[PDB]
């Protein structure tokens, strides 16, 4: 259909024009908002003071890697090759080699922290479930000789908190 | 001991100049609904301690295309009118009584843009040269604005001294008889001044900074603290020159204390503008003051001329 | 004797709690640079004024992609800075950039063009990784200029 | 269990900032020559 | 209109650096992995050129 | 082994180790080796932050950083014991309040000749000055002509270097003139007689190292550095005014660090051209630099446009 704003005429008339030259030459508007509008400061102020209290999130929410393990620990990454191969950045690099045993597991694995580029591509196509964005933001070290991680820089920090992680895929695991 | 009750008056008020820098940002903090400086303080109030001392020791850099003659006598000055204007001020026993002292505001009001234009000038290029240059134009236009309708209250007083001017202001707030003059001695001081809503002087829409942006931390402290020594002092005018308070031949005291209480409400409003309004793109800025502001001001000095003459009301005074 | 070290705990403190910083906007990241001066997380008045001129800054703050046009015109603007400086990258593109990594026209990592210090990690880090990055900053002033007048 | 007891940080220098390494045997295995014997 | 026919064997030059004269390209048919038996990976000539040292960092 | 092209990124096989590297000189021989690939291990003394503004230079784990004292007989052999070659520029100017300045030519460069010729260095190297003769001068210029005699007995293999008086960009060598914005220039001694010596550009003495650090063939075997073309005339102090047109510190300032009314004033004027027999130069080669054309770059003054020179 259509609106048309901004399409309205003076009314001419000196009931009215007095009503506009009592606001030009009165200031009886600007005085309305700008007078008032702004103070309105008596609310309450919104601050999350930070080093101590912390804002919200969700269940669903990206951030450090992890590799988890089961009950007794298998490191649950059966090297199939494919967090590898669904990643736009192409961070990931791994490099399988058959345990002693027989059961094929890692040796190199490395996720660089600067390419990734937080999809949750690699999150969505493990099936055997190991590799996991933890819900953990902290970061921040002073040399970048460092945020590229190996593997057992990996585990450890997937094994420092698994009581936040394995309490909330079995929030999310119900809707996909 | 005449020489410490000067000292006694030059350091004491740099603690408002510099107290003042932090009540900047909290009440415009509110205004924007959240908390201001607060993690350092406890309260924020140790807040100035910190920065007045983080910029002389940042280093103070000179452009090597620069002028080092006027790079000094110009902000050398910045801190002089504007710490001399302060001295026949009565609050109430002014430290100084000048005859018609109240014009030697305008020669001190009008000696201090002759510092604006040496430092723009004493650099460099385009955003400094031409840039000091049009903020040299705004600020002579505001005074015919000015010293008019200065001069027209003093037809409704007597005198050029400021003892008469309480006298006067008794029992009737010099603010009633010519409210439509008062409105203008407003916008004027915060249009010379360079404040909220005629900004352009100091850059942060039109150009990048105006005039500040050269002088590093070393000098450019003085600046950040004289253009904050303007502002209180004719805010600290204004309310000698309207909102009377009442002598008290006795308790002196009980004068002042009600007078910080006025001159320091009154000020809370170039901060309490300052968040509200935007800016005039220079063309508009002076093609409002011809036009608009000044017929009034001839105007009404042919009105305040007569209206004593017409009720025997001429006052008392040579 | 003891009175540069009792020294220290001045200088080393003012320094760390006044920091008037320069920011960067060019791409995604600038954004979750502003909701840090809104009034939610409150930037500001934590002790941080925001931006001011490039001569009167402390720590420039790189966001953003930087690509070859943009480099002759950040290293000039780094030198100008005063002397307590520093360079704070942000951003998964200052930190060995992004994506884009091996594109034709972006420079790879913006550590390559100046001495950057402290890093934060993704795709707009979450504008709290953000000031958890700074007080590593305000706690990276451990650092005395004591012991190089007052020991060599 | 295989879960820590305490906990750390992601500190800056602690001394301890792992600074990464190699995780691989080696590659090519170069040849040993012969011993004191012509 | 300006038609005016010639000939001269095209070829362009300085886009490219050294890689003009040092190189030497090849032109072969995909040769069809077989570990798997399907026959639609070929019937494109394309091209692929010399392989230089990939060390280690 | 070497791989690859010399670019960035690379390995070119050489560790090293570079003691100092923090002032003018040592701050431009490490960018020369953050580029043709490496391991340079620099370490340095006091200062946290003054070091920064090199961390550019190697790609990404190249150059790595320790910290030590000097006197302290391990913090010199916790660094080198992996190390290929091992050069030395350390020392300065002035006798340090601290510092007694005697033996920091004889105790430091031995102090640092220790485990190093120990623990299997090689190729160690160690800085010369081309004017210091053990005859009577000069009290600073002396003590480093030790360092020729007593540290040479240790490690027979040197090539220690003997090059001339050098001008860079941020040098202090020709710089102490042109800051000299004075009562007057006055000559040293108001005499036009002896200057100057062979002003030689800093690039070829720090393209001299890299092109000695594998040379080969060159150990024990120590060279000297010829300058330009070809002694110099007073007209120096006057080619100052010709075109100018006439780390660590504090937060406030410095208490002293002076124009020393000391060697420093005689240190200049000593000439003494020396002996031409060692190699010392082209033999290293090739460079070899004139002054002319170079000086304007390192010196802009007031005007920053006009030359016409
Ligand atoms: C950059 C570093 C180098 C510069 C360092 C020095 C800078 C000095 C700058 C001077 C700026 C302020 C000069 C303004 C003069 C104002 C004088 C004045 O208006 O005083 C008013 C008063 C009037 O007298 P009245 O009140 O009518 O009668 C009293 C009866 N009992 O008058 C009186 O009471 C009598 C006057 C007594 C004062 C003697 C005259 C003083 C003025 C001399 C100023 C010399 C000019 C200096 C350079 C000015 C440049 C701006
Ligand atoms: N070959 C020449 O032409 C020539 C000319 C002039 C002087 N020299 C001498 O040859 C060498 C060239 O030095 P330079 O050009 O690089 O100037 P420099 O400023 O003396 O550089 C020396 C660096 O090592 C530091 N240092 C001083 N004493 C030290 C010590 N005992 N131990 C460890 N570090 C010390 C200095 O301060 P920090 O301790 O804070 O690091 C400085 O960082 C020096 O020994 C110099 O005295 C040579
Ligand atoms: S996690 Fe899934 S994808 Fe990543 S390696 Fe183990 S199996 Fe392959
Ligand atoms: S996180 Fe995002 S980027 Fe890093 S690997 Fe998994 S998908 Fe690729
Ligand atoms: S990574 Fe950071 S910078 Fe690169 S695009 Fe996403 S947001 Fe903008």
């Amino acid at each position: 259909t259509y609106k048309y704003v901004n399409l309205r005429e003076p009314s001419m008339d000196m009931k009215s024009v007095t009503d506009r030259a009592a606001q030009t030459l009165l200031w009886t508007e600007l005085i309305r908002g700008l007078g008032m509008t702004l103070s309105y400061l008596f609310r309450e102020p919104a601050t999350i003071n930070y080093p101590f209290e912390k804002g919200p999130l969700s269940p669903r929410f990206r951030g450090e890697h992890a590799l988890r393990r089961y009950p007794s620990g298998e490191e649950r990454c059966i090297a199939c090759k494919l967090c590898e191969a669904v990643c736009p950045a192409q961070a990931i690099t791994i490099e399988a080699e058959p345990r002693a045993d027989g059961s094929r597991r890692t040796t190199r694995y490395d996720i660089d922290m600067t390419k990734c580029i937080y999809c949750g591509f690699c999150q969505e196509a493990c099936p055997v479930d190991a590799i996991v964005e933890g819900p953990n933001f902290e970061f921040s070290t002073e040399t970048h000789e460092e945020l590229l991680y190996n593997k057992e820089k990996l585990l450890n920090n997937g094994d420092k908190w698994e009581a936040e992680i394995a309490a909330n895929i079995q929030a999310d695991y119900l809707y996909r | 001991m005449f020489m410490i009750n000067i000292l006694m008056l030059i350091i004491p008020i740099l603690l408002a100049v510099a107290f003042l820098t932090l009540v900047e940002r909290k009440v415009l903090g509110y205004m924007q609904l959240r908390k201001g400086p607060n993690v350092v303080g406890p309260y924020g109030l140790l807040q100035p301690i910190a920065d007045a001392i983080k910029l002389f020791i940042k280093e103070p850099l000179r452009p090597a295309t620069s002028s080092a003659s006027m790079f000094i006598l110009a902000p050398i000055m910045a801190l002089g009118l504007a710490l001399t204007m302060w001295i026949p001020l009565p609050m109430p026993y002014p430290l100084i009584n000048m005859n018609l002292g109240v014009l030697f505001m305008l020669a001190m009001s009008s000696l201090a843009v002759y510092s604006i234009l040496w430092s723009g000038w004493a650099s460099n290029s385009k955003y400094a040269l031409i840039g000091a240059l049009r903020a040299v134009a705004q600020t002579i236009s505001y005074e015919v604005t000015l010293a008019i309708i200065l001069l027209s209250v003093l037809l409704m007083s007597g005198s050029f001294t400021l003892s008469t001017l309480i006298t006067t202001q008794e029992q009737m707030w010099l603010i009633l008889p010519a409210w439509p003059l008062a409105m203008m001695w407003f916008i004027s001081t915060l249009a010379e001044t360079n404040r909220a809503p005629f900004d352009l002087t100091e850059g942060e829409s039109e150009l990048v900074s105006g005039f500040n942006v050269e002088y590093a931390a070393g000098p450019f402290a003085l600046f950040f603290m004289a253009e904050y020594a303007n502002i209180i002092m004719m805010n600290i005018f204004t309310a000698i020159l309207f909102l009377g308070t009442s002598h008290n031949p006795h308790m002196p005291e009980l004068y002042t204390i009600n007078f910080t209480i006025k001159s320091l409400l009154l000020t809370m409003s170039f901060l309490w503008i300052r968040a509200s309004y935007p800016r005039f793109r220079y063309d508009q800025l002076m093609h409002l003051l011809w036009k608009n502001f000044l017929p009034l001001t001839l105007a009404l000095c042919m009105w305040h001329v007569s209206l004593p003459i017409l009720t025997s009301g001429i006052p008392p005074q040579t | 004797e003891y009175v540069v070290a009792k020294l220290d705990d001045l200088i080393n403190w003012a320094r760390r709690s006044s920091l008037w910083p320069m920011t960067f906007g060019l791409a995604c990241c600038a954004v979750e640079m502003m909701h840090m001066a809104a009034p939610r997380y409150d930037m500001d008045r934590f002790g941080v004024v925001f931006r001011a001129s490039p001569r009167q800054s402390d720590v420039m703050i790189v966001a953003g992609t930087l690509t070859n046009k943009m480099a002759p015109a950040l290293r000039k603007v780094y030198d100008q800075m005063p002397e307590p400086r520093y360079v704070v990258s942000m951003g998964s593109c200052a930190n060995g950039g992004g994506y884009y990594h091996y594109s034709y026209s972006v420079v790879r990592g913006c550590d390559r063009i100046v001495p950057v210090d402290i890093y934060v990690p993704g795709c707009p880090p979450t504008a709290e990784a953000l000031l958890y990055g700074i007080l590593q900053l305000q706690k990276k002033i451990k650092r005395e200029k004591r012991l190089r007048i007052w020991y060599r | 269990k295989f879960i820590w007891t305490n906990h750390k940080f992601n500190l800056s220098g602690t001394p301890q900032q792992y600074v990464p390494y190699s995780t691989t045997r080696k590659k090519i295995q170069e040849w040993v020559p012969p011993s004191t014997p012509y | 209109i300006t038609v005016d026919e010639k000939l001269d064997i095209t070829t362009i030059t300085g886009v490219p650096e050294e890689h003009i004269k040092t190189r030497k390209a090849r032109i072969f048919v995909p040769a069809r992995n077989n570990m798997q038996s399907g026959v639609n990976n070929t019937k494109k000539w394309k091209m692929e050129f010399d392989t230089r040292e990939r060390w280690e960092n | 082994i070497p791989h690859g092209k010399g670019g960035r990124s690379s390995v070119s096989g050489i560790v090293a180790t570079v003691f100092g590297a923090t002032g003018f000189l040592g701050r431009y021989v490490v960018n020369h080796l953050g580029r043709m690939g490496s391991q340079v291990i620099v370490p340095h003394r006091c200062e946290p932050y003054d070091t920064m503004h090199l961390r550019p230079m190697g790609d990404l784990g190249q150059i790595i950083f320790m910290d030590w004292n000097g006197r302290d007989k391990d913090s010199i052999r916790r660094a080198v014991e992996h190390s290929s070659v091992v050069i030395n520029l350390v020392g300065r100017e002035w006798e340090t309040q601290n510092f007694d300045f005697e033996d920091v030519f004889v105790k430091i460069p031995q102090a640092i000749a220790q485990v190093s010729k120990e623990a299997g260095v090689e190729k160690f190297i160690h800085i010369s000055h081309l004017n210091a003769d053990i005859k009577s001068s000069s009290k600073y210029l002396r003590s480093k002509a030790v360092g020729e005699k007593e540290v040479r007995e240790t490690f027979p293999e040197a090539t220690i270097i003997k090059p001339a008086e050098i001008f860079g960009r941020e040098d202090r060598f020709l710089n102490y003139f042109a800051n000299i914005r004075w009562f007057g220039g006055v000559p040293l001694i108001s005499l036009g007689k002896k200057t100057v010596k062979q002003p030689v550009y800093i690039v070829d003495v720090t393209k001299g190292i890299i092109n000695a650090i594998k040379d080969p063939d060159a150990r024990g075997k120590t060279f000297a550095f010829v300058g330009p073309s070809r002694y110099l005339l007073f007209d120096l102090v006057q080619y100052v005014f010709a075109v100018a047109h006439r780390i660590g510190r504090l937060f406030e300032i410095s208490p002293f660090e002076p124009w020393t009314t000391r060697d420093k004033v005689e240190r200049i004027h000593t000439t003494d051209k020396i002996l031409p027999h060692l190699p010392g130069l082209e033999d290293l080669g090739v460079e070899a630099t004139p002054l002319e054309l170079k000086a304007i770059e390192v010196l802009r003054r007031h005007r920053t446009y006009r030359w016409l020179s």
